[PDB]
């Protein structure tokens, strides 16, 4: 149901469970400006610019 | 082959060619056939690109 929709767990790297909960929301909000299909992480304008930046930095060096 | 013929004649002619003008002409034939041999060998295929292009490779 809605009030149990988000399962939340805190544990250690050795699989020692410290906390288990079920709430209507989780702490995080994820932002994307643009997204290539099939990918979850986005791609923003600064990612489009870095090949140009690489050429400039090599020229200045 | 003709370039080697002239070049070898040029080396022998250092000691056995009578005239300096004649030796100069033999050396001229060596240089002429060197360029023509080089052109004939080179023109048969395309020119390969550089393997290192820093302003492109850095991307």
């Amino acid at each position: 149901p809605e009030k149990e929709r988000y399962q939340y767990v805190v544990m250690t790297s050795s699989k020692d469970v410290l906390l288990e909960q079920s709430n209507s929301s989780w702490p995080w909000v994820v932002y994307r400006m643009r997204r290539l299909t099939g990918e979850i992480r986005g791609r923003g304008p600064s990612l489009s610019a870095y090949p140009t930046a690489a050429t400039i930095n090599q020229a200045l060096e | 082959s003709l370039y080697i013929v002239y070049h070898l004649a040029s080396m022998l002619g250092i000691s056995v060619t009578n005239s300096d003008r004649m030796l100069a002409r033999i050396s001229q034939g060596m240089e002429m056939w060197e360029s023509r041999a080089l052109f004939a060998d080179a023109q048969s295929s395309v020119t390969l690109p550089f393997r290192h292009n820093p302003y492109v490779d850095v991307r």
